């Protein structure tokens, strides 16, 4: 059939995790092995599993190869694709490609000609699919969109840490600002640039794989007057990691923030501050990793501190921030003695809390009360020693949320404009999905966030099929939707995971383990995403949209308590020392409802847009300029939705030529009498004879619609035939050549 | 098959490619002498009769003319004008006979059993205009004495 001799495939390979193989000889049914040849020649006989019988993927003849869309590619799987950006990629210095409607960005790491402003002009009102693709096309598809529909404009920018999110959002503002009027004293793209030091400070951190992590989405919204012009930006941020403000894991820090004031700790101005180094504080120590190799975390705190200064944070204001900081650090080493009655206490004149309290400008009698203490409503009660870390923890984490909020709402006002705004185009900056070897509570909360967004998209792409698949008169009952809501729901609704799991917290005697078994009993069987590891009980696995993740629900109920005593948040609305403490402050609630309050506030505003898509992607694990690691690049496509949304997307009739387009290429195929006056018509006679199933295509009203593998198939008889006639006339010079060199060589020519 | 007076002109022919005086050539020399002789196999023709040779044989097995003949005979038993015609059909872009020089070079370089670009120099020598067209029947009539 298909695996003819000579046809290539891909096996796998440990190094490379998919090499090119040719066919020896062509494939019997019902064989065992095939006869294959790789890079240093013939030599192997590839042995097909027994149980699938199942045969190597095959791999897309070379003029479909290089195109700037994947889509384009016959054979549309997971090595085509690998290949297919690595030869882009590699062999001709070009970083952005389209998958149908996403953009997917290779990391470059050298700069490139290909952001001035020339280029810039030449994507300046162009269609999108008529220019090479680039950051800046889906930035002018943006603007435009805007106005030919009076709706604002999502820019979806996701990857993993270090893919370059941050930097593709960097330029498709630029372009935004140069095409657009551009505002005189605003030059608002410079202001929000200055807006990611402080932002880096307090919402990323070093984790156990990235050393810049973002731990929460920010929103950068571009506004846009009735004339269409850059006037002022809103950044709006969401899904923050509270739990890390207090729990670290091994070789992870807290938010850069802390560091950046530990390593400016012998400084003059913050002396009064009272901060050792990181090994001191509970809350900066519990990883282990003080320092991330090469870097000067007191360089990046004057960096970071030059950038407040940028956005108007008074330098007074700025020592407002700084100190409730150290509160919260100090606060972090306040430790609890257990007492008659499970009760507690603070050890006397307790170091710690004695410079909590002077920072923050409180009683220190009426603050070591409340921390042991709890109003039952009216009978004070004592609280256990485990009850008094937990509202510690949920105070230090309360009290960061609010100045998180506080920085945000004044970086704003920096950003904000006069003039009213008539639109905007928003840029978001998230995660995708994470998944280490152990995962938590934290990795479960970004690969849910993940699945709510990839439904959106999975939606929006749907509606754009439709549409298409009406311009041109086809059933569009041939669109199967793939339906991720069981798994949303397995995860959000009621008596799933993450209630069972805020119900067992408000549960006294509750544990990790009996909310492992609560989720066996509920959902086991019950459910098919869900599973259970067959040698744990304290673990389960989730089938997400990419792929499977297993879960450890060791950690799970501490980190998602969040529970603040109202008395204690009084304590410091009551200061009279500080005008920043009292400014931040204006059954059961918890981390995890929480992260869901936000998720679905975030995907308003998202859904109040049409969105559009880049993927990020680092392609190599060293910061290497143009270097391309297929192992890397593999997990970076799969926990990025590309391979499944182009899993999907191979079902139905990914291949699309023109009459035109189908006619030149194939002119050749078609016997001399069969062409016609109607070259549209022509087309649907020699199609019909040389791909006989007639559910392998249809024909619309400019374009045919074709099933995977089958313009390979095309590509295939077309080379046949080349080939066939190629040999003919070869044999033949090959024989005259030899009888001219005969010819010569009789009468002596030697 | 073949007589007496056509095993001397066989035989004629095949000592004048012996450049080593042992009466035997190269198994690919093999090749050279059945296109000397009026046949024209396809390179894959010829190996089968040699054996599908490794290419470590390939160039050090030598053969007498008695072992060459049977090979020489296994090309004759296996081997029209109209397809030829046809074939040239293929590649052309016009319909008046007129073939482009540089994508007849690339195609004879590139496809099939690959030729070196000297070989498809010396054969397609002046035989094209200066618009960098051949008319292949020229051509096709040429090659085949
Ligand atoms: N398009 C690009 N051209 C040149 N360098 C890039 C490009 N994209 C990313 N980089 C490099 O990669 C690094 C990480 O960039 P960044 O945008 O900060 O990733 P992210 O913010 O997602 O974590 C940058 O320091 C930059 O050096």
């Amino acid at each position: 059939e298909l695996y003819t001799k000579y046809a290539r495939v891909w096996i796998p390979d440990p190094e490379e995790v998919w090499k090119s193989a040719e066919l020896l000889k062509d494939y019997k049914p019902g064989d065992k092995v095939l006869q294959l040849r790789l890079e240093e020649g013939k030599d192997l006989e590839y042995c097909l599993d027994p149980k699938t019988k199942e045969l190597p993927p095959l791999r897309n003849p070379d003029i479909l190869v290089g195109e700037n869309d994947l889509t384009a590619l016959s054979y549309l799987h997971e090595p085509a694709v690998l290949h297919n950006l690595k030869v882009r990629f590699i062999d001709s210095k070009l970083i952005y490609t389209y998958c149908g409607i996403v953009l997917v960005a290779i990391n470059p790491y050298e700069q490139l000609p290909i952001y001035g402003e020339d280029i810039i002009n030449a994507y300046s009102g162009q269609n999108m699919g008529d220019m090479d693709p680039h950051i800046f096309a889906v930035a002018e598809e943006a603007y435009k969109q805007m106005a030919r529909d009076e709706r604002n404009q999502s820019i979806i920018v996701s990857g993993e840490s270090g893919a370059g999110k941050t930097v593709s959002a960097k330029y498709a503002m630029r372009y935004f600002a140069t095409v657009s009027g551009s505002a005189s004293e605003a030059n608002v793209e410079e202001k929000v640039l200055a807006s990611n030091p402080i932002m880096e400070s307090i919402g990323n951190a070093k984790t156990t794989r990235n050393d810049n992590s973002s731990r929460f989405g920010k929103y950068i919204e571009i506004g846009f007057d009735k004339r269409y012009r850059i006037i002022g930006a809103n950044m709006r941020t969401y899904l923050l990691e509270k739990s890390r403000v207090v729990f670290q894991a091994e070789e992870e820090r807290n938010y850069h923030i802390f560091y950046q004031l530990c390593a400016s700790a012998a400084l003059p101005e913050f002396k009064t501050l009272r901060l050792g180094n990181a090994n001191y504080f509970h809350y900066t120590k519990q990883g282990g990793s003080p320092v991330i190799d090469g870097i000067d975390d007191a360089k990046e705190m004057v960096n970071t501190r030059q950038a407040c200064t940028l956005l108007g944070i008074s330098d007074s204001y700025q020592m407002g921030i700084f100190r409730i900081l150290a509160g919260i650090l100090h606060l972090g080493n306040v430790e609890f003695a257990s007492r008659d009655s499970d009760s507690c206490a603070i050890p006397p004149k307790h170091d710690p809390l004695t410079i909590f309290c002077d920072l923050m400008g409180v009683d220190y009698e009426e603050m070591a009360h409340w921390l042991c203490h709890r109003k039952l409503a009216t009978y004070i009660k004592p609280i256990s020693k485990l009850h008094a870390i937990n509202a510690r923890d949920a105070l230090a984490k309360h009290i960061y949320a609010n100045l998180f909020n506080w920085i945000v709402d004044h970086v704003n006002k920096a950003l904000h404009s006069t003039v009213k705004q008539h639109s905007f185009i928003g840029v978001l900056d998230i995660y995708g999905f994470e998944t280490f070897e152990i995962n938590s509570f934290e990795q479960f909360c970004i690969n849910y966030a993940n699945e709510k967004l990839q439904q959106q998209f999975n939606m929006h792409v749907f509606k754009l099929e439709q549409e298409e698949y009406m311009k041109e008169q086809i059933p569009w009952t041939l669109i199967d939707f793939y339906d991720n809501q069981p798994c949303i729901n397995l995860i959000e609704a009621k008596m799933g995971v993450l209630d069972l799991l805020d119900e067992e917290c408000k549960m006294p005697k509750g544990s990790d383990d009996t909310w492992a078994q609560k989720l066996y009993n509920t959902h086991l069987n019950k459910c098919a995403l869900f599973e259970k590891p067959r040698l744990s009980n304290k673990a389960f696995i989730i089938k997400h949209f990419a792929d499977k993740v297993e879960y450890q629900c060791e950690g799970f109920l501490e980190k998602n308590k969040d529970t603040v005593y109202e008395e204690q948040i009084k304590v410091l609305k009551s200061s009279k020392k500080f005008k920043l403490l009292p400014e931040l402050f204006q059954h059961k609630k918890t981390v995890g409802h929480q992260f869901r309050n936000s998720l679905h506030l975030l995907m308003e505003t998202l859904n109040a847009t049409t969105p559009h898509y880049v993927r990020c992607i680092k392609p190599n694990d060293f910061k290497f300029p143009f270097t391309f690691d297929e192992k890397r690049a593999v997990q970076q496509l799969r926990a990025c939705g590309v391979l499944e949304t182009i899993r999907i997307s191979a079902a139905g009739f990914p291949s699309r030529w023109t009459y035109q387009e189908f006619f030149s290429r194939y002119r050749v195929l078609m016997k001399q009498k069969d062409v016609l006056s109607d070259r549209k018509q022509t087309c649907k006679n020699v199609l019909e004879k040389l791909i006989l199933d007639k559910d392998k295509y249809q024909f619309g009203k400019t374009k045919i619609f074709f099933r995977a593998g089958q313009v390979a198939y095309l590509e295939k008889i077309r080379a046949d035939k080349l080939r066939a006639a190629c040999i003919r006339i070869q044999k033949t010079i090959r024989g005259w050549l030899m009888r001219k060199k005969y010819m010569r060589m009789r009468r002596g020519d030697a | 098959e073949f007589n007496k007076d056509q095993l001397e002109e066989f035989k004629e022919a095949f000592e004048l490619f012996d450049r080593v005086g042992d009466g035997k050539i190269l198994y690919s020399q093999c090749g050279d002498v059945m296109r000397a002789l009026g046949q024209n196999p396809t390179n894959a023709e010829v190996l089968k009769v040699l054996g599908n040779p490794k290419s470590d044989e390939l160039k050090s097995r030598r053969v007498d003319f008695e072992t060459f003949l049977p090979m020489l005979q296994a090309v004759a038993k296996n081997r029209t004008y109209e397809d030829y015609l046809e074939g040239f059909r293929v590649f052309d872009k016009e319909g008046n006979g007129k073939v482009m020089g540089a994508e007849l070079r690339h195609v004879l370089t590139t496809l099939g059993e690959k030729m070196t670009e000297e070989e498809v120099e010396t054969v397609l020598a002046g035989h094209e205009d200066s618009n960098g067209c051949i008319n292949y029947e020229a051509f096709l009539k040429h090659i085949l004495s």
